């Protein structure tokens, strides 16, 4: 049918306010829920309905700053929320020591990302500390972990590392040669990219891999023309009407972005069928509460609401800003970031 | 011990064993964003968790507190880390923890933290004897669970348990020949044991796949495996393949077959074959067949492929 | 129902 823009704006507004205890399992990643909402409002050109200054202070209260003795550099970055009980501090005073307080790579990424969307200039971000923390997360095989205490490692975090280095406009945060090696080794026999070597290729990891290379500006240099053609074939085969993440799996709204954005980066999204994709995405739209779901007649959530909108954006939906397919922010925001980088270079 | 929903449950704030600890509250400042509202019980457990965590108390009471924290939210990675610290400090029975995590994962098979916890345990015990059977059970609730397949490959690789996997794969492919995860597993086993360079193995596999394709011609997974094990050696180097496929076209046709053919013809043009101008037309004819009637949803893609072949071989 | 990515 049609895009209920105002309804989606209210939906994101609610997300930034208060959630039911049934969402307690998102506690440690509240910052990424905030990102979905803010970036979502940005994409609909409605950031005006929120108090940018209040939110910026909240975000800065999530930064893990280096202590007086700077003995915790390997653990700096951002927290997903305040669940540890550390006293509110919007990056004003120095870091308060705590045996288990450290950043999370996906939170450092969405955190910096949110600050830029809100207009902040990142002056209160301890760039060197963040990059130090990032370096500490990389493994021998080139991939990354989410936290210094240890976690699983895969393509998801390689993408996070890439976005962080790109936004801070400094690649000292990683050993790019090893990361590229990891990305190459994840290519499957069917030509898609998996979470890691030998694993089943997947739409999510393919996006993470390709987007990471584009952010490093080395797509052409890492994959041959023959290889890129095979990857393109794998990606475009994902469209059934909407998109699925793996062969023989049911379509899911968020893949309209994961795969769609990959196709855009490979410059062949233009050859996909727009109408069937748009029709599928809209069929998952909740006309009553707003937002989108993974499947039609299913409950909506912040993740699918955001990615469904970015999916629509890829096709230039009337009323939605153009999304930067590799950085995952609006192109308007990516432009402001370009200016920010230029200003630093003085 | 004392279950969260037991009629005699008591808040930690009212327990004598916890009288000496001051609970630590969470504070999102003046204007909280994406704030989750918590019940009395929830906030009570975590207010004490914060306290114990903040003082790095390696006690038996702290260990029991994590069990409650996990029941309230198994996605809190910090809680799992601290529990591992305690498992070591108190030298707990890891065989018992295996039973615990085995139950937890069954209730939440799509949680990242629980799979990571089990992997750390197995590394500690250096004991994979339970793994393959456990994963097979989980794969029974969802045969495509990415977490399960990921764990299964880690185990097999780490403890070299290749002996029966190819048989397990054959069994699952009979249950659902369309499960893309199983085809990937098959390639995983073979390339890590015999490899595909052994002409006897390559033939066995190409034959096996053609048999599955004959049973269900419309299956991207089977076609992707077939092209996968041959694309690097060179599709045009297999003359009998081109004809065996052209013979299937009549009955077992599908866009996957037509696509395979286009790819064969292109390999030929790439290797300066005989009848360059004629082969190119056999390809273009197929591309248009895909665009206009076989894979219409990708109409513009196939036409783009066609235009690419012409400007490259003319 | 949902997509847990972390
Ligand atoms: C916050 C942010 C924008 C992060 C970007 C970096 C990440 C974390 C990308 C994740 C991409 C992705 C879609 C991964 C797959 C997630 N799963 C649901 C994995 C396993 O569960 P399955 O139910 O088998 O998944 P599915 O069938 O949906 O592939
Ligand atoms: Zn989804």
């Amino acid at each position: 049918l049609d895009f209920l823009r105002d309804r989606h704006v209210r939906f994101f507004q609610r997300c930034l306010q208060v959630l039911p205890e049934r969402y307690s399992s998102l506690e440690t990643s509240r910052l990424t829920i905030a990102f979905f909402a803010l970036s979502g409002l940005d994409m609909l050109d409605s950031l005006d309905v929120v108090n940018k200054d209040d939110i910026i202070e909240w975000i800065y209260s999530l930064q893990v700053l280096p202590t007086e003795d700077r003995s915790n550099l390997d653990r700096c970055g951002f927290r997903g929320s305040s669940y540890l009980g550390i006293p509110f501090n919007p990056s004003k005073n120095p870091g308060t020591a705590h045996p288990y307080d450290s950043g999370h790579i996906a939170m450092t990424y969405t955190g910096l990302s949110c600050l830029i969307i809100l207009g902040d200039d990142l002056s209160r971000v301890d760039k060197e500390a963040c990059l130090a923390g990032l370096r500490a997360l990389q493994l021998e095989d080139g991939s990354f972990c989410a936290v210094p205490e240890g976690s699983e490692n895969d393509m998801r975090f390689v993408y996070c590392a890439s976005c962080i280095c790109y936004m801070l406009n400094n690649w000292s945060g990683m050993d790019m040669k090893k990361a590229i090696s990891y990305i190459r080794r994840s290519m499957s026999y069917d030509n898609g990219l998996a979470q890691g070597a030998g694993l089943e290729s997947h739409g999510g990891s393919t996006f993470c891999g390709i987007a990471s290379l584009c952010l490093m500006g080395k797509l052409e240099e890492v994959f041959s023309e023959k290889e890129l053609n095979r990857i393109k074939r794998w990606c475009i085969m994902r469209q059934q009407n909407g998109y699925h993440g793996r062969p023989n799996k049911p379509v899911d709204t968020c893949y309209s972005f994961w795969v769609g954005a990959t196709l855009k980066l490979l410059k062949i999204f233009q050859y996909t069928n727009f109408e069937k994709n748009r029709n599928y995405i809209l069929s998952t739209q909740d006309r009553l509460v707003g937002g989108f779901a993974k499947w039609p007649d299913s409950h909506p959530d912040a993740l699918h609401a955001y990615f469904g909108i970015c999916g629509l954006s890829l096709m230039e939906e009337s009323g939605i800003c153009k999304v930067h397919p590799a950085l995952n922010v609006s192109t308007r925001t990516s432009e402001r970031l370009r200016d920010l980088h230029q200003s630093w270079k003085t | 011990f004392l279950s969260l929903d037991s009629p005699t449950y008591v808040l930690y704030r009212d327990r004598a064993e916890w009288a000496d600890i001051d609970p630590v509250p969470q504070n999102d400042g003046p204007s909280p964003v994406v704030q989750i509202i918590y019940s009395e019980k929830f906030r009570d457990v975590y207010d004490y968790f914060r306290a114990v965590l903040q003082r790095d108390e390696r006690s038996e009471r702290a260990f029991k507190l994590t069990r409650d924290a996990i029941e309230l939210n198994a996605a809190n990675y910090t809680v799992w880390h601290f529990r591992r610290v305690l498992l070591r400090s108190l030298q707990k029975d890891l065989q018992e923890e295996m039973n615990y995590i085995i139950a937890i994962i069954e209730e939440q098979p799509k949680n990242y933290q629980v799979w990571h916890h089990r992997r750390v345990l197995v590394e500690w015990l250096k004991d994979p004897s339970q793994e393959l059977e456990f994963i097979a059970d989980i794969l029974n609730q969802d045969a495509k669970n990415y977490h399960a397949w990921q764990h299964r490959q880690w185990v097999i690789q780490e403890f070299r348990l290749w002996d029966n996997e190819l048989q397990y794969v054959d069994q699952l492919l009979k249950e659902d020949v369309r499960n893309n995860s199983v085809w990937n597993q098959r390639h995983f086993v073979i390339s890590n044991t015999t490899g595909y360079s052994d002409r006897a193995v390559l033939e066995r596999e190409v034959q096996y796949t053609l048999e599955m394709i004959k049973l269900v011609p419309h299956n991207e997974s089977a076609w992707n495996y077939l092209k996968g094990i041959l694309q690097d050696r060179g599709l045009s180097r297999y003359p009998n393949l081109l004809n065996q496929l052209l013979d299937l076209q009549p009955s077992h046709s599908s866009p996957y077959l037509i696509a395979f053919l286009v790819d064969i013809y292109e390999d030929m043009l790439e290797n300066q074959c005989d009848n360059k101008e004629d082969i190119l037309n056999k390809a273009l004819e197929l591309c248009e067949i895909l665009a206009k009637e076989k894979d219409t949803i990708r109409k513009e893609y196939w036409r783009y492929i066609g235009r690419s072949l012409q400007s490259k071989h003319s | 129902t949902k997509c847990v990515i972390m």
